[PDB]
RNA sequence: GCUGGUUCCCUCCAAAGUUUCCCUCAGGAUAGCUGGCGCUCUCCGCAGUUUUAUCCGGUAAAGCGAAUGAUUAGAGGUCUUGGGGCCGAAACGAUCUCAACCUAUUCUCAAACUUUAAAUGGGUAAGAAGCCCGGCUCGCUGGUGUGGAGCCGGGCGUGGAAUGCGAGUGCCUAGUGGGCCACUUUUGGUAAGCAGAACUGGCGCUGCGGGAUGAACCGAACGCCGGGUUAAGGCGCCCGAUGCCGACGCUCAUCAGACCCCAGAAAAGGUGUUGGUUGAUAUAGACAGCAGGAUGGUGGCCAUGGAAGUCGGAAUCCGCUAAGGAGUGUGUAACAACUCACCUGCCGAAUCAACUAGCCCUGAAAAUGGAUGGCGCUGGAGCGUCGGGCCCAUACCCGGCCG
RNA sequence: GACAGAAACCUCCCGUGGAGCAGAAGGGCAAAAGCUCGCUUGAUCUUGAUUUUCAGUACGAAUACAGACCGUGAAAGCGGG
RNA sequence: GCCAAGCGUUCAUAGCGACGUCGCUUUUUGAUCCUUCGAUGUCGGCUCUUCCUAUCAUUGUGAAGCAGAAUUCACCAAGCG
RNA sequence: GUCUACGGCCAUACCACCCUGAACGCGCCCGAUCUCGUCUGAUCUCGGAAGCUAAGCAGGGUCGGGCCUGGUUAGUACUUGGAUGGGAGACCGCCUGGGAAUACCGGGUGCUGUAGGCUU
């Protein structure tokens, strides 16, 4: 039997609201960047990252998104923070001054460091904002419980693929 | 017209709200509590650094000439290299240059 | 677990992590019935937790491939012997289908369960299920099914599309 | 209410250890500590003399005057909404060095030699610890034997 | 210190019913929660979080062949003592004993017991204020310029876990100091829409979609609008959406049932019906069904005025047989007599018993007429497990405008 | 082991505390914190710091020192109830 | 209401029913303090209407340790007293 | 191999019984004038060296008790977070993570520091 590499890189979907959140899963998603319904964003995976979405899990639905998911979300909904502002990568240059200094230079090489994490993804994921995704189109199955049950909170393995599909 | 005695529902959100913080630090901390005889002989040895002053001054131009005269003695493919290598403002200035000239 | 739709079959190996203890434990295969891979990696932990001492933490998943059935066009008798917990306790039951393929009998399995008992698919447990020979069933209601000259009418045929002719004319007919 | 008293609740907090009552060991005593120096703070039965309160047990403190038959060190006490370092005096036999400040300490100098050596050599070291990663990919021999199945057991009202 | 009233607009921020003290409990002071005005910096620090090390704890669990405190039952020893006796004037000489005692076991426990002992949780650390060299001061400490402390000077940047985030700091300050509810923990009480606590979130201060209706329930929090899509909940008609040729079953109620909080029912039963478990017997032809024989020792004995197979108590086996019990019952002062068990005759395929679980029924009675929301619904518009499609919130996405 | 005994006194053995430590309970303690002796008055004079309740206010109580003058012991030490 | 030791000369269950155990009711009394203190007229009797059934009598029935007579248990039943 | 003096960790070192101890040592042992202390030279103190491994002590043994460490008990008990899950309730099942303790069955039975001897 040939075991694949387990997945290095996750995308995580706030699932639920505001009103009524425990104060250690609040400040979860303040330090993963959801702080409204249906922000998204990229979360690279290591003991310390996944024990925080076992804490949050009743709260967000999170999988391993492909490379043709990586291009959707970047080229569809793709915003930069400059000078901590929401400006819309509308081309290289945008990116070029913010990030240069990593060599990466095009949207192409962006989102390469987002697929394969490399050396600077955390620099890339930070200058990147918090997707905003629509809603669901066609309806979840149950926001309440978890994917294993017939719900949609928790770890979906390799279907968030289709999740961001519906959802973009 | 009996009420309630004793709670402490709402503290944690009170608490919080402007955060619990931990205690200033600052580099130096103060002198007092500690021994007196210690105190008092630490005292001693401020008020007598100065007459220990020359020696530390000649001790220290000899160690630093000797450490000067120490100083003394002791004294991803090769396409996209290039290709990034003339697209270098700086570095590329010659290459783009001899380009322009070759298409004339 | 939620029986969503049909069922698939998947077998699922897995096995501890190699310790300085044991170079390489041994591998532990198992049948699984379950709306998809994930759910069946699920079970998977549930069962083997069950069983023998492992955790979805100290061990890992190998292969989890779906299992196709080796006749999907003939159709056969199946024995499935389960365990389910009811309002007050669990029994351990045994019960005959009649269909073409294994994940289509458990299936069908759940639906009954539910439908007579009000048993759910967390309390239902499946635990065996073997293609049985025609001579070795024991129910009447799959029993008599095994008469070559077979032959029935369909007798009251209730109407169906009785909205698209909403406000029709003529009584409808029942005998065809 | 409760009383205000000072050993209020130490009942299972200040006993000894099962089998361990008697003369302390002179270990205790013989261990010296200079200032700044981490310390945990766990009360003692045995002695009733420099014991510290109830709610200093379990803490852990930073050594600031050591006299003659004890050492002043400075703990943090959580009080309602506020946090103070604050000042307490306790005989050496209810005070312990702490293993946590020990380990950076391993650490950095094994650093610091790691990056002296291999400097001049002109590889570059890793140096930071970064988090468990995800295992790599590997293959797993299943040499001769097929993996053996298994099915749940039928229930046996065993009770 | 107690009632009532307290006069224009818009914009931004936005609580408390808690701590300590008071002849204090309908009130104040005080800390906390708020606002306003800034200032010092920035373009290293911090955190209602995880990780890597390191300590701390005596709850849940468990234990009583381990301490303390209970507590059940049998064993095996003995003279270690007492008792009922007997042979013994007596005799640890002996007999049984009953006891206490001791030794191994055994049933059940503990908020104010405990050898063990979690989960969640509480500290600390994860560097530049750090490491590494050299030299001066000391009245402290000293076998020893020993130790320790403090000063000088120099050298080391891969800023030494993850992630996120601009921080620090000072004044002045109003209102508040009746709280209430919910999941899990929990004390008093039979219990309570009762009284009292812990953690978190709400209501108060809050509108909006769903729960018909509702302060706190489920979803979701709000500038004025257009388009699209969803959450929870739904799609016979009221009423937007199944007017799908939806899938598989269960259920008939002369009181059916019909969706968190929530607005009603239990023990016990049913040959009503449908699943299942175990044990029997059946082509040497089973269960019905239609019939024959129930016979001798022996009217057996201890027994009763009389009981003979038929009221009562130990007994309760034999040859005849395909078969008959020293008798299951009916009836007699006892018989008689009949019948039941046994096995054959006819026909010829599945049949009995004990449990167990789903729906339905009995249990099931209150006062104006009556409420799955109503109508009404039974090839469901009921219950269980499921699939597509569809409906709409002030939520989400795109766009316009105001601040 | 005379009187002597259920229980007076003497001797040996076992004895982790099942005793005692003024009092309520909890903790602690065995060449001792218990028992018996010897000497004594640290239950004395003084200025600060800290802990406990806490508002980090007071009182009360307590803890580490420091400076005198003493007690005790061969001494290290211990002692300001 | 459920179980069934016993009573009922026989005989657990015609009629009862101990030791136990499960419910309903709000015509008793308690328990609580949610509404009402800028007032909702307190006990009885009289008068008058309506409603409930947990049925005393009357209509129709089933069981008795119902021969008749009288009398007990139960069922549909609040129409009329 | 081992002991003595002083120890560190304080049962893997304890307890009961049996066996063996070469050399040095450690002890038992012989006395009371002196120092010292008792009702008693028994203890303590002092002065010795005829004898002795009998004991203490060291090593070893016991299908030894105890103690230390594993397996089983057991993914059981319990538990973080979740659900418009079941159930009249009492309570229970699942998802997400963590995870014990008896009884029973094995293994082991002191390491070690400083200074100084013995094994001519
Ligand atoms: C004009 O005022 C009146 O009618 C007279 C009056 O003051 C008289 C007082 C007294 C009854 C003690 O004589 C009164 O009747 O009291 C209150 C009243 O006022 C209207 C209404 C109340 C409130 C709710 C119903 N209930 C009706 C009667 C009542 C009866 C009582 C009782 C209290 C009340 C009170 O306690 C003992 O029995
Ligand atoms: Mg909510
Ligand atoms: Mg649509
Ligand atoms: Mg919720
Ligand atoms: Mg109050
Ligand atoms: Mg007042
Ligand atoms: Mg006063
Ligand atoms: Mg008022
Ligand atoms: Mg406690
Ligand atoms: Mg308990
Ligand atoms: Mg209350
Ligand atoms: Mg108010
Ligand atoms: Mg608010
Ligand atoms: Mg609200
Ligand atoms: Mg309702
Ligand atoms: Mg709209
Ligand atoms: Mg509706
Ligand atoms: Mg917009
Ligand atoms: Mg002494
Ligand atoms: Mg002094
Ligand atoms: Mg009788
Ligand atoms: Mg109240
Ligand atoms: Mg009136
Ligand atoms: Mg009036
Ligand atoms: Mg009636
Ligand atoms: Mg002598
Ligand atoms: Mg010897
Ligand atoms: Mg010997
Ligand atoms: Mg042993
Ligand atoms: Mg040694
Ligand atoms: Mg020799």
């Amino acid at each position: 039997f040939y075991v694949p590499a387990e997945p290095k890189l996750a995308f995580v979907i706030r699932i639920r609201g505001i009103n009524g959140v425990s104060p250690k899963v609040r400040k979860v998603l303040q330090l993963l960047r959801l702080r409204q319904i249906f922000n998204g964003t990229f979360v690279k995976l290591n003991k310390a990252s996944i024990n925080m979405l076992r804490i949050v899990e009743p709260y967000i639905a999170w999988g391993y998104p492909n490379l043709k998911s990586v291009n959707e979300l970047i080229y569809k909904r793709g915003y930069g923070k400059i000078n901590k502002k929401r400006i819309a990568l509308t081309d290289n240059t945008l990116i070029a001054r913010s990030l240069g200094k990593y060599n990466i230079i095009c949207m192409e090489d962006l989102i390469h460091e987002i697929y394969t994490v490399g050396k600077h993804f955390k620099e890339a994921n930070n200058f990147l904002w918090p997707f905003k995704l629509s809603s669901p189109r066609g309806g979840m199955k149950k926001k309440t419980t978890h994917f294993v049950e017939g719900g949609d909170a928790g770890n979906r393995e390799d279907q968030i693929n289709r999740l961001i599909r519906r959802m973009n | 017209a009996k009420s309630k005695n004793h709670t402490t529902h709402n503290q944690s959100r009170k608490w919080h709200r402007n955060g619990i913080k931990k205690p200033r630090s600052q580099r130096y901390e103060s002198l007092k509590g500690v021994d007196p005889k210690f105190l008092r002989n630490m005292r001693f040895a401020k008020k007598h650094n100065k007459k220990g002053l020359k020696k530390m001054q000649a001790n220290n131009a000899k160690a630093m000439a000797a450490r000067a005269e120490a100083i003394k003695a002791l004294v991803v493919s090769r396409k996209l290299h290039r290709l990034a290598y003339i697209a270098h403002p700086k570095l590329g200035r010659r290459a783009r240059a001899r380009i322009a000239r070759g298409l004339r | 677990m939620k029986a969503s739709g049909t069922l698939r079959e998947y077998k699922v190996v897995g096995r501890c992590l190699p310790t300085p203890k044991c170079r390489t434990p041994p591998l532990y295969r198992m049948r699984i019935f379950a709306p998809n891979h994930v759910v069946a990696k699920s079970r998977f932990w549930y069962f083997v937790s069950q069983l023998k001492k492992m955790k979805k933490s100290s061990g890992e998943i190998v292969y989890c491939g779906q299992v196709f059935e080796k006749s999907p066009l003939r159709v056969k008798n199946f024995g499935i012997w389960l365990r389910y917990d009811s309002r007050s306790g669990t029994h351990n039951m045994y019960r005959e289908y009649r269909d073409l393929t294994t994940a289509g009998a458990v299936t069908q399995c759940y639906r009954d369960m539910g439908a007579r008992h009000r048993a759910r698919a967390h309390s239902i447990q499946i635990m065996k299920v073997e293609e049985i020979a025609a001579s070795k069933c024991r129910r009447p209601a799959v029993k008599q099914f095994h008469d070559s000259k077979i032959k029935f009418p369909l007798p009251h045929r209730v109407l169906r599309r009785q909205h698209k002719p909403r406000f029709t004319t003529k009584r409808p007919n029942t005998f065809f | 209410t409760n009383t205000k008293g000072k050993r209020r609740g130490t009942r299972y907090m200040f006993s000894r250890p099962f089998r361990k009552h008697g003369v302390v060991p002179l270990a205790t005593y013989m261990r010296i500590y200079k200032k700044g120096d981490i310390v945990d703070i766990k009360g003692m039965g045995t002695v009733q003399k420099g014991m510290p309160h109830k709610c200093y047990h379990g803490k852990t403190g930073r050594v600031y005057n050591v006299t003659q038959h004890a050492v002043g060190i400075v703990v943090n006490k959580q009080v309602k909404g506020k946090i103070l370092a604050k000042r307490i005096n306790v005989r050496i036999e209810h005070i312990k060095h702490s293993k946590s400040r020990d380990s950076f300490l391993k650490r950095v100098k094994e650093n610091d030699q790691k990056k002296k050596e291999a400097k001049e050599k002109g590889t570059w070291v890793q140096l930071k610890r970064q988090p468990a990663p995800p295992r790599e990919a590997h293959f797993v021999r299943t040499n001769g034997k097929e993996p053996e199945l298994l099915e749940p057991i039928p229930y046996e009202f065993m009770a």
